[PDB]
């Protein structure tokens, strides 16, 4: 019964999104059952969320707006990219280039430069990356990386260098960038029968150029950098086992130099992934509609059932939620143990669900390429569809959170709905640790709320306090010791809250685990009155004595 | 839920009546006899020691007592949940106006022959049942008196105020299933039990031609023998003429009144079908709407309508309880530039309707809403609406 | 005035009339003034009605309506053993509405000191306790001017008293979690001088000026110790003075899949520098098994009170930093938010209601308390019905509009609030400028989410 609670911005002014009256949940921009509309626009004017767009100069915003929709719908699109939470570009293979920018939820500017078009000869881009600077550019049937200096931060100057990889007339030559500009790498899904499936790309002194290569044991999912020791490129590779079953092989190169490897063995063949932004936590999206995850600390393998194909997953850059979303529009949320989460969009009445039909959104049949919350509060989510409608889905979470949504933040509202046993597993994906601090206080939200309130609750509290005397995976000493004055003492109040109860073998083991003097003899005169566990208890506390 | 009321002869402490309903229905069932007496005989208790016993509810039931001038007191017993004191208050001023209007004050006070008071209140329980069960009337609750708005207004009220000097009165009304639909000045200058009680008692009675049923008017004519006339033209449809002692039987020939009423049958007939509806046929009202209470407060009277929906979610005669409890509620925050809304249901949408009220400029409106409106639009519904029915009041 | 007629009597209605003893139907009265005493010569009438009505109808008589000296005075019963308590207040002081939940608590405080009602009253001893409780009983029910920014929580007082809750103050997790450890280092304590532990300590509870801070205490217990801070006028104390020790000892009786132990309970009240920090004691149990306070007890609640006193100040800035959500002399204006499964209200501060003062902002206050009371009434009488579905097994919103005004400004003030039941029974109060189409769901989402304890 626990949900979030979402509302959704729809940037384009297509008379095709047939959003449904009263459905006040979903806002549309406006060009140039009518009562419920008017409505709709008194809450949206009452908001600072205005219905129509400005048509007035200097900035046009109406026309540029449609200018971009348009080259949207008539191109695809290579790149899109944020800057800040109210700053976006995005590239089309048309050589187009646009960026706006935000107020809130709302769009305040477009810019459309087309003056790269007629001065960048190519065949197909497939890819791009943008920095101020500069442009990275890749095509699906050349070897030609073509490089656009700035001359600004337009007036820029543009440059070829020669792609030394095989099969330029078909691979597809994918790009990513490192936060240190001087970094990048390029790399392809090479299947064969000079070997490089990977470049290693640098940049400086106003030039690019090729430091490294080398080929991969097999054909990535993905290849991505890493933000700690950020030259590191971290992959993840689908592979077939000599079982003849699916698995996923978590490579790490430092170029030829692989220097780590992890194998997660797989239900059915992983489609889609994304690293959590602590990096401890990698997840696969999978065939027949399955979601694993992989943590490192705890060097545990979750497995949860979706209930749509999970072709394109992104983590909330708190790290404390999952997006899965399917290329129809089925969204679904999970916590860090893999629980559902039920969503809604704002109605005048309350009806979370276990997933977000998209579907809704619109008759188009364009499909959703791209989910991403929006880089550097984060409760704006970029959508973006291939020959569709750009818009972002506001979270709207909390008041006395402060619109924030971290683990601690989960846990509190599975408490106010009662969802304990979903809280204990996030409690145990905490590894503590360096997150110990945020686990030490959701356990102790946990453990508040069952000693204020059965034997399953019993077994809830013995996990609970479980997931710090009993770890799946050993804790460092000194995270024992910053919290071990405070989990004691909620252990006691249990072992308290057990002798009240006819339950004293379990209270027993309690006692005997935490040791503290006379402890036993709260055993002994409520077993003295089973009855021998009086004497037992009498010998417990002359362990001590 | 059942009700139960009781009426006793403050002198002497005998029983006059004992009515009841079940299920809003007629019943013959009444309480035991010793029960009867000690009700009364509590109230009389009370009576000297200087202290009226007005109430007392238990978790079930709702128990209201009155004593009226020296002579009368009434027990109500309503076993029916958000039954309150006010809505029984007012039930037991209809009814002891009801008993006025009977006998008059004359008999009713100072009463010594309780065995005539036995007799000649028999009448009454008629219109005490139809009081007691439901109907679709709220002026027994509001105090204001039913009404209708004709497509025609103008047209109606001039024909019925030149009719009131022919008449030989100055009190003349057009009902229709107990609402006025048209009356002249002297008609509107009734009291407010009085004007109500009125049509309720023509509404109630079986339907005549040329009824004659003497009316002890409380307002200045309270032990004096004034009558009241009504003529049934079409079903649910009749006209009453409000007359003192004097008006001749003859103020009633078809030879005088086809003149005043031939020329207004089309719009006598558009206000026929209204029925449990107050507004004319194609009236603009928003599609969410299921019914309305519409109140005049400076002018005292009211409309009030349950719109025909076939989606029956809730029934009509949920539709008749749903406002008449929500004007009970509207009154204790009200009643003596303001809204009021309910809703009702479950968590899930299309569980329960929405309602509405405003005042403004001396009228209110009381609004019973569809399931789909949405609950921050209402107060612009609630203003547009009113603004339509702003020119009909 | 004091002159208003009133009265409490605790009667047997075992109705043996005829007998030689005087006023032997009384067990209990007050006040012994003259005011009462007319109301004191019709108690034949409660005692035939609470007969007789219940013979009627399938349910115990709960109030009723006299007339004494002009006065409407609503009188409350209650008929435990075919014996019973009535409470007679005026209509001009105390709606219906409010009396009914007025004898409620005092029913509720009657068993919690005493163990059951009719004992309560038999028992000769507890005579002048009881006139001293129906004085204060009677004071802030027809006197409120005594009140024991100017007269907020007497406004308040008319909602306030209605709602199954506490008020409690939100903080910031920073704050929070010093108070809860704080009340778990006195919780898991055991310290004397091999001996049998005095009591189990139940749980407790600390409040701050007025505001509960934080519980280890139950739901059910907590609302118990409310009900009976609020008849001795413990928390506003704590809200208005400055207290330099207040040490309160009683035995209580708070009701208490295995069975619940059998045993007898102590509440501790302590409390300093605006702080009250109470303890609910268990004797037998786990524990030894009436006696004054220990003293270690009251040593381990005031040793927990100086830890306290350390974030008083950082309490007191949250208090002081600006309204949250904010407020205007955004729209909004005032709330309040209910969890009826714990005893949590969240309320603008009485600093941050000074701090949006003006001549139109005391009487928008009231006007406000005193809709939510209306709004109440009607909340309520859901609550029973689906309470009673409940049982058997094992309406939704409302709001109003006034326009207010000091040729000045006017100004749309809407009161609404908004029940959920499902997932949790919860009730949320708000009030704000018609210029913003506020949605209940957004707000209570907002206002409920993440919310804890």
């Amino acid at each position: 019964m626990s949900f979030c609670l979402t509302e959704l911005h729809l940037w384009s002014l297509k008379n095709t999104l047939h959003i449904a009256d009263r459905d006040i949940g979903i806002y549309q921009y406006y060009d140039k059952e009518h009562g419920n509309l008017e409505k709709k626009q008194k809450l949206a004017e009452s908001r600072d969320y205005p219905w129509t767009l400005k048509n007035r100069r200097p900035e046009k915003l109406r026309d540029s707006l449609k200018e971009l929709e348009e080259l949207m719908q008539n191109s695809r699109c290579v790149l899109s990219k944020w800057k800040n939470k109210y700053v976006c570009q995005l590239l089309f293979g048309s050589g187009v280039l646009v960026s706006l920018s935000l107020s809130g939820p709302q769009l305040e500017k477009v810019v459309i430069d087309r003056s790269l078009v007629g001065k960048l000869i190519s065949d197909t881009i497939s890819d791009a990356l943008l920095t101020d600077s500069f442009i990275i550019l890749s095509f699906l049937a050349q070897n030609k990386l073509c490089f656009i200096q700035f001359t600004k931060k337009l007036d820029y100057k543009i440059f070829y260098y020669e792609i030394p990889g095989p099969i330029n007339k078909t691979t597809e030559r994918h790009l990513a960038i490192n936060c240190v500009h001087d970094r990048v790498v390029c790399w392809w899904p090479l299947v064969n029968d000079d070997r490089a499936n990977l470049l290693l790309l640098g940049y400086a002194q106003g030039r690019l150029e090729v430091l490294s290569s080398v080929r991969t044991e097999w054909d990535p999912l993905d290849v991505r950098f890493g933000t700690k020791q950020p030259y590191q490129v971290f992959t993840v590779e689908h592979s077939v086992s000599v079982d003849k079953e699916p698995m996923a092989d978590s490579c790490i190169y430092e170029c030829i130099q692989c220097v780590s490897v992890t194998r997660i063995p797989l239900k059915s063949k992983a489609i889609s992934c994304c690293r959590n932004v602590t990096e401890d936590k990698l997840i696969l999206g999978c065939e027949d509609s399955s979601l694993i995850l992989y943590e490192t600390h705890r060097r545990v393998t979750l497995l949860a059932q979706t209930e749509l194909l999970p072709s394109l997953i992104s983590c909330h850059p708190s790290g404390a939620i999952l997006l899965v979303g399917s290329n129809q529009g089925e969204l679904q949320i999970f916590d860090m143990a893999l629980s559902p989460i039920n969503i809604q969009l704002l109605a005048e009445d309350r009806l979370p669900r276990e997933t977000l039909q998209f579907s809704k959104l619109f008759d188009a049949s364009s499909s959703l390429v791209q989910m991403q919350w929006i880089a550097p509060i984060y409760d704006l989510l970029f959508l973006r569809f291939e020959r569709g409608p750009l818009g972002v889905l506001l979270f709207k979470l909390g008041v006395f959170t402060r619109g924030q949504l971290g683990l601690i933040d989960i846990i509190f509202q599975y408490i106010h709905c009662d969802e304990i046993y979903e809280a204990i597993n996030i409690l145990s994906s905490m590894n503590w640790d360096t997150l110990g601090h945020q686990c030490f206080i959701s356990m102790s939200a946990i453990v508040n709320h069952l000693l204020r309130q059965t034997p399953e609750r019993e077994a809830q509290l013995e996990t609970s306090l479980g997931t710090f005397y009993a770890p799946t995976r050993p804790l460092l000493d000194s995270t024992i010791l910053e919290y071990r004055d405070q989990i004691s003492k909620y252990a006691r109040r249990f072992f308290h809250h057990l002798l009240r109860y006819q339950r004293f073998e379990k209270a027993f083991l309690l006692a005997v685990d935490v040791g503290a003097r006379d402890l036993f003899m709260d055993i002994h005169y409520l077993a003295l009155d089973e009855l021998a566990l009086a004497e037992v208890a009498r010998k417990r506390a002359s362990d001590i004595d | 839920g059942t009700v139960h009321l009781l009426c006793l002869a403050a002198s002497s402490g005998v029983p006059l009546f004992c009515r009841s309903s079940r299920g809003g229905a007629p019943a013959r069932q009444q309480l035991p006899f010793s029960v009867i007496g000690s009700l009364n005989g509590v109230h009389m208790f009370g009576q000297n020691l200087e202290v009226q016993l007005s109430s007392a509810r238990t978790e079930n039931t709702t128990v209201v007592w009155k004593s009226f001038h020296d002579s009368i007191t009434l027990i109500v017993l309503s076993s029916e949940v958000g039954i309150s004191e006010l809505r029984l208050e007012r039930l037991l001023q209809m009814v002891f106006g009801a008993m006025v209007l009977l006998v008059g004050l004359e008999e009713l006070t100072n009463i010594r022959n309780v065995e005539r008071l036995k007799k000649d209140l028999r009448a009454s329980y008629c219109l005490i049942d139809s009081f007691l069960g439901d109907s679709e009337l709220i002026g027994d609750l509001t105090q204001c008196v039913d009404c209708v708005i004709p497509p025609e207004g103008s047209l109606l009220q001039e024909a019925l105020s030149g009719f009131a000097e022919a008449a030989g009165t100055t009190f003349v009304s057009l009902v229709v299933s107990g609402r006025v639909v048209a009356a002249t000045e002297g008609w509107w200058r009734l009291g407010t039990p009085e004007a109500v009680l009125l049509p309720w008692l023509v509404g109630s009675l079986p339907p005549q031609t040329a009824r004659d049923y003497p009316v002890y008017l409380p307002h200045g004519s309270p032990t004096v023998p004034h009558r009241l006339l009504t003529l049934t033209l079409l079903p649910s449809l009749e006209l009453c003429l409000l007359c003192g002692p004097s008006p001749p039987l003859s103020q009633l020939y078809p030879q005088l009144l086809e003149r005043w009423w031939q020329p207004l049958l089309d719009p006598l007939r558009a206000c026929l079908p209204l029925g449990p509806r107050a507004l004319p046929s194609g009236f603009p009202l928003h599609t969410d709407i299921l019914g309305l209470l519409l109140l005049h407060l400076e002018l005292k009277r009211c409309l009030f309508t349950v719109e025909p929906l076939g989606d029956k979610e809730p029934s009509p005669e949920q539709r008749r309880r749903l406002l008449r409890n929500f004007y009970t509620l509207v009154t204790s925050t009200h009643f003596p530039p303001r809204a009021c809304y309910l809703v009702l249901g479950t968590e899930e949408p299309g569980t329960g309707v929405r309602l509405v009220a405003l005042q403004l400029g001396l009228r209110r409106l009381l609004l019973l809403l569809s399931p789909q409106s949405p609950t921050h639009g209402l107060r612009s519904l609630a203003t547009h609406t009113l603004h339509a029915l702003t020119p009909l009041l | 005035g004091l002159n208003t007629p009133h009265i409490i009597m605790y009667l047997t209605l075992q109705l043996d009339s005829e007998t030689s003893k005087e006023e032997q139907e009384i067990l209990y009265h007050y006040p012994m003034s003259e005011a009462s005493q007319k109301l004191k010569s019709v108690r034949g009438i409660f005692l035939t009605l609470c007969d007789m009505l219940e013979n009627v109808t399938g349910t115990q008589v709960t109030s009723s309506s006299l007339l004494l000296n002009g006065k409407q005075i609503h009188v409350a019963y209650w008929k435990e053993s075919d014996k019973l308590l009535l409470i007679g207040l005026p209509a001009e002081e105390v709606p219906l509405p409010r009396l009914r939940n007025m004898i409620e608590n005092v029913i509720q405080t009657l068993k919690f000191m005493y163990g059951s009602l009719d004992s309560a009253f038999c028992q000769i001893e507890n005579v002048p306790r009881l006139d001293h409780f129906f004085n204060l009983f009677f004071q802030r029910a027809l006197q409120p001017a005594k009140l024991h920014a100017q007269q907020y929580d007497a406004s308040s007082a008319v909602l306030l008293d209605n709602l199954p809750g506490v008020r409690w103050l939100t903080l910031p997790l920073e704050i929070k979690m010093e108070l809860d450890m704080a009340l778990s280092d006195l919780e898991a304590a055991d310290f004397a001088e091999d001996m049998r532990r005095l009591y189990t300590i139940l749980g407790s509870s600390l409040f701050y000026k007025g505001y509960l801070i934080c519980s280890h205490l139950p739901k059910d217990d907590l609302i118990d110790i409310a009900v009976y801070c609020r008849h001795y006028c413990l928390l506003p104390l704590a809200a208005k003075q400055r207290i330099g020790q207040l040490i309160i000892w009683r035995e209580v009786f708070p009701q208490h899949v295995f069975p619940e132990p059998e045993g007898r309970y102590f509440l501790l009240v302590v409390g300093l520098k605006h702080y009250m920090l109470c303890v609910l004691l268990e004797a037998g149990g786990c524990a030894s098994k009436s006696p004054g306070p220990d003293c270690v007890y009251v040593d381990q609640v005031k040793t927990t009170l100086h830890q306290l006193d350390g974030v008083d100040s950082r309490i007191d800035e949250r208090l002081a930093s600006s309204p949250v959500p904010c407020l205007s002399c955004n729209t909004l204006f005032h709330y309040v938010a209910l969890e009826t499964v714990q005893g949590i209200f969240i309320t603008p501060t009485l600093e941050e209601v000074a701090q949006l003062s003006g001549s139109i902002h005391p009487q928008l206050i009231k006007n406000f308390h005193q809709c939510c009371l209306s709004i109440r009434a009607v909340f309520q009488q859901t609550l029973v019905e689906e309470k009673k579905k409940g049982l058997n097994s094992g309406v939704k919103e409302h709001g109003v509009l006034f326009e207010c005004s000091p040729a000045p400004p006017v100004m749309a003030y809407w009161v609404v609030g908004r029940l959920f039941l499902h997932p949790k029974p919860q009730e949320l109060y708000v009030c704000f400028h018609d210029s913003v189409t506020e949605i209940a769901i957004e707000i209570a989402f907002k206002l409920f989410f993440g919310l804890t304890l």
